[PDB]
């Protein structure tokens, strides 16, 4: 959950090589969609919005075996001085838009960092950040010019708790090499199903293997199979995207005064064709 | 019906005059380029650091007389701290002038200047006094900020200003 | 109109250029003032004015301070590098890459001497270069566009 | 927010006028 | 880093010259030459 | 896109109003 | 990002035209 | 006067005179601009390039934040490293349009194959100021683009490395690549392109223009 | 009583002959300038300097898998410490490789290769293992050296030698 | 051939006349060296400079120990480095030469007025390339150096201060100065001397040499 | 002999050079071989070695680190600077030496208008210029060295 | 920071060319001319 | 005494300004000289002069008054590698020229800054230091090239203690500001003169001013003299002087390639005569 | 301590041995 | 040191007329 | 000096006599 990030990597979700630690548990790969505006001016409210698409229609194996839908959640790291709009400038239309997400900041301070979710897939979809952008004239040190917006959205659920261990999202392999005898299937009264499995003859042999309930099986009984090989399906339907994009904080002045200079150059490109018209007579006359 | 020499002497006018316009709108931001970006600043030592008050009267030399990377970059001399520091730089050319405590004089060693506990002249061909400036004691370190108040040592208007 | 000077095909100095296919700068509208001093300007106040304006509305970003301990995930050469990388990096063997980007300047080199068989210049008049060209040419943007997609898509363009 | 479109217009507003100024001003291709 | 606008810029010229560079080898393919070679 | 083709359009417009107008303007008071 | 490309592409190619066509324009309403 | 004077020991006038005698024949389009933007797109990389090495510091240590200083604190700074930027990616693509109108013309056969030559050396070192450029802010991307082509010529055998060693100035991307890439960047290319750009017009001017389709 | 050319071009030989001699005398030592200055080196973490062994083994991971600038600048995994570093550098084109833990695989980050605990590959379009080099441990810090002993991991002559 | 396919198109032999028609008057002696001196000085400027620009690194942190660097380590960077001090101050000094035989040969006289002029300019910009690598070390000698100039035009009403401030980059002498004296002597004073060598020379050519005593 | 042609008095061409004082690369030894491909090369390599002894037996030496806070007692420009140096620092009133220092350049482009009265090149046909250069150079010479003194020590040049 | 050799190289120079000057334009005020002017 | 520069400044003799720290205690100035010659080859013992001349038939001032001869010292900063000659390598008539001259280090590890004296003025009015060049190829730190030495070289009672209190070799101002009354004449039986003088009525007043015996007075009974004007002339005739040099630790190699080099330059510049000299032929039979 | 001395005499060498090669070549002033 | 400065100044002037002389002779014996 | 003097003629010696040695040589075979 985007709050596990924060437990297990503190200062930022972003490693130096631009890969976000959510990845790091979330091992399935669909795709990420970021838009803001191409420009913004300052202090202003504008929409930022987080895609996080899949097939709506489809369902994963929850922690005992069930099938439910699956949920989306994202991490979006905006510019130095950026930040959630506040409530009362947020107009109406957006707010409708926006809807009742938690926005929060990846750590104190960072308010330009924000965390998403668990919300709820079927909804939210996509994702709207009301957003203000900063004002290079009451904060000095904040500056005009074009700035990275980084994305790490995910849809359905992990790999890996943040204790290490592994969840049951995913297929297990299988423990060693050789000949299996028995696929049991346990089920203490608390935690369900454990289709258990054992391997052996090769070197003496008798170990064991519990895989948690949730997938299917594609193996049967007696194989011959090596250490480390599928024997359990994939159940992931989910999985974890990244988008980068860019945002540019407009001075107004830039532009206005470029319009001018563009005015002038037009001018003087029309003064100069006129000139050539009127030499192009007296060429004539000649 | 062909333009006579002033009506093709308007339209190179009006033409030529509208592209220098763009020429100099162009040129324009290109010089202000080339100015360097830019009432007093902070002080600091030899790491153009920030010195530590503390740390400084603790250990820097017998009745201080000691060097500052002080106000425009110039080192200014720094002698509880006194009211003003002594902007070190000669002013004939512009070597920086060393303290001569068995002597109670400034002397510019690249061509023969001295002065006094306060900076101002009295010999040499040095045709002005050394410049002086507040030196108060903000938060941690020193804080050098310029002196408008005329010259106590002179009598009229300081030729810094 | 414009302003014209025909060629003096009278003149055995203009015959002998126009011989060895070099004598097109003596006939026309005069270079002086018309073009040099009237639309010159305008070509290039029009090419600054649009730079700047581009600069101004999209303006240069600054990135990450560089790390050498850490390789960026996207990482790209400049847009006309693009095929070139393609090759580069979809070529397995490295001395054949080098080679075929080297052949690229090499190979335009002899250009001229390979094409210099007939004296066409209208490409409706050598229908098998303008092919090789057009060929040529397409291949280049492929090969570019490709340089974008990851390295298993790339060559199909993901389409099959 | 479209003192910024008048931005984008503004360039090209230029590139067609430069391109309408060269054509005429050499009755041009 | 890519910047797609520069990218469709490029592709936005590159064949409107392709483009017209063909029209006006057509254009005189086809009325030619007059006043010499 | 919509105002982004308004602005256009009517940015030329002007302009080309201002050649033409001053080719005839200039034109005839004589000058070209 | 991708529909930045295509804006610019699409305008980059057609406005070549435009200004084609106001030049010739300009050319027909002065006369030559 | 003033004609005259100048006249009497240089001959101003036969200067005058190699301009206003040169015509442009009807078969020059509008694409026979397209070397002279691509030429306008550089003296605009001189003008600007000249002015960020007013600020830029060819140091590891300094560079990306000398780059961040012209971009924040410098006046237009924002703006001249735009254009440079900008006019970069412009100068490669004229001369790309460039080198179509040339072929599409056929402008490039007996006689003017040295000018289409010279053109092609011209092509590559200007890729070469694009390459070298791209990695004076010494950020993360300029950084990587560097370290992984300065190891393409391993492959050459013999040299290659040598030659490797050589544009990196050792073993390994580090300051000794960024000194030699700001060299290159702001003293060798600029050089080079001159010659290379001399001949490229001198020729020109001396064949003229190609003939008529 | 004239030279013929064949006497004309005896003297050319001769001069120019030797003028090439101190044209090559005066290229030679310019060539050989731009050449860089140049079994193994002492290794060092991101600024460059040289790791402390007690530190890194205090405080560097869970089951280290730690970047080095280890050898001819490359960064070097290193792994009491492990025999052999493991040289980061994707094979196909250049790339830093990426351990990954939750696999017990490489896997290059650009165009998708993988390898192992030892480096060797066993995926992607790179055609040779990530190779390896001595890590014994000097005084206080770590000490780098080429291996040349063949590859325990392959059989024949490691690429690199 | 050869001499024949360049002739075909560039007309090589007209170039070849050119040269193989200028002549030398018994008034010619020795002293007609020094320009041609003072000019092979600075091409070995140019190759020595170009070369430690491979080094040498233009930060106060830095330069100094590019500069041991270069004396100390790089293949006959001692020789390149003494060389390029050598001849900047033989180049100096054949230039002053040149300068008395001019004058002691009236060779400056109507219609040669604008080469006597073109050669002040170049006698200004060389001693600019002088002041300027003098103070790249930055040791105590260069640093006092600028710091000491760079105030002279603070006496000059109305700009002085802003035409100091323009050349050392702000208030005092510091990281500013040396970037910036480091693009004058690297890269704006190798242009400029360039042009105004090219009008000296050609002025020269076209008016051939001065007349007999 | 050496190798010699006169002046072609009959070209009209030539004397209509020489009566604007200017036909003087059309007679003499011819320029190519004999000199430009025989001794401009010893002269070039000639300075060339000389250089190069020198900067071998007196090499570069480098100096102390920079220090903003101690000027050095020993601190003079190069050579060629002396004199102005001199007069820069022995000139009380500093836009005076500035000024001094101006006049140098722009006084020495004056020159060929001032001394454009006649038509004489021999410096003993002209004896009021010749003398005013001498006095200069005297004064430049006096001046150099002058930098080189103390202060005090440096106009009388220590003798009076 | 001062180095004679330099200087008296400077100086020898000087006065050495100074003085074949003096001695070419003499040696020419003096047998002038011919050929021509 | 060169022993009190170590005593007062520990580091080094040399200020960063390149004034030494001798000249701290004696006030005065007179010439020094250094001798090198101009190269040396590695691994070489050389000649080098240090020259404090001075007027041999002329006495100072001692502590207590008398008017003895004068003694000379000196410091001298070679480069680093340089070292005094060892004993058994200094040939015999260097040997003879050097005399009992007790060379000792600026510090431990120093031994390229050399301390020297006191000696007695009449025959150390030159100093020979025999000394040994340093050899690159066996101490891969010392490298080739052209390096600086720095003199400071006195003669002459100095003027400060290393206490701070003045001595007697130079004068004493004066106290106060006005009239003067009388001039007495101490002697404590121990140490010696001590001519007294005081200063008074003009603000009150009365104060003392005591006056070491060995300068000579130029003053007067009853003056009106101001606070800190010459009452006492000045005895000093040593003082202090320094200089500066460079010698050129030179590789042999160098300079056999060098003229290698050289005759093959002027081999080139023959043939190129020799070939225009058979063209000014062929061209004479045109 | 005497290749030294050769060092310096073949600066003096060419110095001559250049100035005297021009002179010769060219009959020279 | 400054009896470098004489040594290089009595050299540089005087070894000029070595050349010179040398140069005449060589002259003088070759025949014209 | 007495040495550098020696040293010096001889350096010139050897190559003045290479030089007349060698027009003759090369004269004197009819070369020039
Ligand atoms: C925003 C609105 C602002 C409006 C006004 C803004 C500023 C206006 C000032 C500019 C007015 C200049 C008019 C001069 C034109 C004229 O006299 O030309 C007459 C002649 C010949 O006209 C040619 O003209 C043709 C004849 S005619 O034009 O039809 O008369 C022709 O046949 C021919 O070959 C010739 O000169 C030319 O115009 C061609 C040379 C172009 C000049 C370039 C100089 C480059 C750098 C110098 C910059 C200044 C440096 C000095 C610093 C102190
Ligand atoms: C230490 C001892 C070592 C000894 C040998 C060492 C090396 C020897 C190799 C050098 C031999 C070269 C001889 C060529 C001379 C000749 O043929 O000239 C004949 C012709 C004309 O002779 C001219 O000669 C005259 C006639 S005659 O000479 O009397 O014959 C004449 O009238 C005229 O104008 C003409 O050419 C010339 O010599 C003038 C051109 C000078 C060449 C410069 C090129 C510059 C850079 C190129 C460098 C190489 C680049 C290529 C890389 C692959
Ligand atoms: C190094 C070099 C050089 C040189 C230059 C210089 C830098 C200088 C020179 C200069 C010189 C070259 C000088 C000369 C001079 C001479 C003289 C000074 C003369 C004298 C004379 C007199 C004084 C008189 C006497 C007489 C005689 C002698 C004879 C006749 C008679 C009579 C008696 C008259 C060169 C480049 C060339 C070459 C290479 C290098």
């Amino acid at each position: 959950y985007p709050f596990w990030a924060q437990q297990t990597y503190p200062p930022t979700p972003r490693e130096p090589t631009g890969r976000i630690v959510c990845a790091n548990c979330h091992l399935a790969a669909k795709p990420a969609e970021v838009e803001v505006p191409q420009s913004v001016l300052p202090d202003t409210v504008f929409k930022a919005v987080v895609k996080i698409p899949y097939d709506t229609k489809l369902q994963q194996v929850a922690a005992d075996g069930s099938k439910v839908g699956l949920n989306v959640g994202a991490v979006l790291m905006l510019p130095e001085g950026f930040k959630i709009a506040p409530e009362e400038r947020i107009p109406e239309e957006l707010k409708k838009e926006v809807g009742d997400v938690y926005f929060q900041p990846y750590k104190e301070g960072q308010d330009n960092v924000l965390l998403v979710g668990p919300l709820p897939g079927e909804q939210y979809q996509e994702i709207v950040f009301p957003v203000l952008s900063p004002n290079p004239t009451t904060d000095k040190n904040i500056h005009f010019g074009k700035y990275a917006i980084h994305l790490g959205a995910n849809r359905g659920r992990g790999q890996i708790y943040p204790t290490g261990e592994k969840s049951n999202n995913n297929v297990f392999t299988a423990s060693a090499t050789g000949t299996i005898t028995k696929i049991a299937k346990e089920e203490d009264e608390y935690g369900n199903v454990k289709y258990q499995v054992s391997i052996q003859t090769d070197s003496g042999k008798t170990v064991v293997d519990t895989i948690p309930a949730g997938p299917e099986l594609i193996v049967s009984e007696g194989q011959a199979v090596k250490a480390g090989e599928a024997l359990t399906n994939n159940p992931n339907v989910g999985g974890f995207g990244q988008d980068d994009t860019e945002i540019v904080l407009q001075d107004p002045n830039r532009v206005k005064w470029m319009i001018a200079f563009i005015c002038l150059v037009m001018l003087a490109q029309l003064m100069l064709i006129l000139k050539k018209k009127q030499v192009e007579k007296v060429q004539a006359a000649e | 019906d062909v333009p006579d020499m002033g009506r093709r002497q308007f339209m190179n006018l009006l033409a030529f005059g509208t592209v220098t316009g763009v020429a100099l709108g162009a040129l324009y931001p290109l010089v202000k380029y080339f100015i360097p970006p830019s009432g007093g600043t902070t002080a600091k030592d030899k790491l153009g650091n920030n010195v530590k008050v503390s740390k400084f009267l603790e250990s820097h030399n017998a009745g201080d007389r000691v060097l500052v990377q002080g106000l425009k970059g110039d080192p200014t001399y720094i002698v509880a701290i006194r009211d003003y520091g002594i902007n070190a730089v000669c002013t004939h050319l512009g070597c920086v002038v060393p303290w001569n405590a068995a002597e109670n004089k400034f002397k510019c060693p690249c061509h023969g200047s001295q002065y006094d506990e306060t900076g101002k002249v009295i010999r040499g061909p040095a045709p002005l006094s050394l410049a002086l400036c507040h030196a108060t004691v903000q938060d941690d370190n020193i804080v050098l900020t310029p002196w408008t108040e005329t010259d106590f040592r002179t009598g009229e208007k300081p030729w810094w200003v | 109109m414009a302003t014209l000077k025909k060629p003096d095909l009278s003149d055995p100095k203009l015959r002998a250029k126009l011989a060895k296919g070099m004598g097109h700068n003596y006939y026309g509208e005069p270079a002086w003032p018309n073009d040099l001093l009237y639309v010159f300007p305008v070509v290039i106040m029009g090419t600054f004015a649009c730079i700047v304006a581009l600069s101004v509305l999209d303006p240069a970003m600054v990135g990450e301070p560089a790390d050498p301990f850490a390789t960026p995930l996207e990482i790209l050469p400049e847009w006309y590098l693009y095929p070139v990388f393609q090759i580069l990096r979809s070529v397995p063997n490295k001395l054949l890459g080098v080679l075929l980007m080297a052949s690229v300047p090499l190979g335009l080199i002899l250009v001229p001497f390979i094409e210099n068989v007939n004296k066409f210049q209208n490409p409706f008049r050598r229908p098998v270069a303008t092919t090789i060209f057009l060929f040529g040419t397409l291949v280049t943007i492929w090969l570019g566009i490709g340089a974008t997609f990851p390295l298993d898509k790339t060559l199909t363009l993901g389409l099959f | 927010m479209e003192i910024d479109v008048l931005g984008w217009v503004a360039l090209l507003v230029v590139f067609t006028w430069s391109i309408a100024m060269v054509v005429w001003g050499r009755n041009g291709l | 880093m890519v910047e797609p606008l520069l990218d469709g810029l490029v592709l936005g010229l590159v064949f409107a010259t392709l483009g017209g560079l063909f029209y006006a080898a057509y254009q005189q393919y086809k009325r030619p030459n007059e006043l010499g070679g | 896109m919509i105002l982004g083709a308004v602005f256009y359009i009517v940015f030329i417009a002007l302009f080309f109003g201002i050649a033409v107008g001053i080719i005839f303007a200039i034109k005839s008071i004589k000058l070209i | 990002m991708t529909e930045e490309m295509l804006y610019a592409a699409l305008l980059s190619f057609g406005l070549i035209f435009v200004g084609w066509g106001l030049g010739v324009l300009l050319l027909k309403i002065q006369g030559a | 006067n003033v004609y005259d004077w100048f006249q009497e020991r240089l001959e101003i006038q036969a200067l005058a005179d190699d301009v206003t005698s040169k015509y442009v024949p009807p078969h020059v389009n509008i694409f026979y601009c397209l070397g002279g933007i691509t030429l306008t797109c550089f003296l605009i990389q001189f003008a600007t390039g000249f002015a960020m090495t007013f600020y830029y510091k060819p140091t590891v240590t300094e560079a990306y934040a000398s780059v961040q200083y012209i971009m924040n604190e410098v006046s237009f700074g924002w703006l001249i490293r735009s254009i440079h930027r900008w006019s970069a990616s412009m100068m490669v693509l004229m001369m790309i349009l460039h080198v179509f109108r040339v072929y599409l013309t056929g402008g490039f056969k007996k006689p003017r194959e040295l000018t289409w030559i010279s053109g092609v050396i011209l092509a590559v070192i200007t890729v070469s100021f694009g390459v070298t450029g791209y990695s004076l802010p010494w950020d993360q991307v300029g950084y990587w683009a560097v370290k992984i082509v300065s190891g393409v010529p391993e492959a050459i055998p013999v040299v290659g490395v040598l030659i490797s060693d050589l544009l990196r100035g050792g073993s390994s991307v580090g300051q000794a690549t960024l000194t030699r890439y700001y060299s290159a960047h702001t003293f060798v290319l600029p050089w080079l392109i001159a010659v290379f750009m001399l001949l490229h017009f001198l020729m020109i001017r001396k064949q003229g223009i190609s003939g008529p389709l």
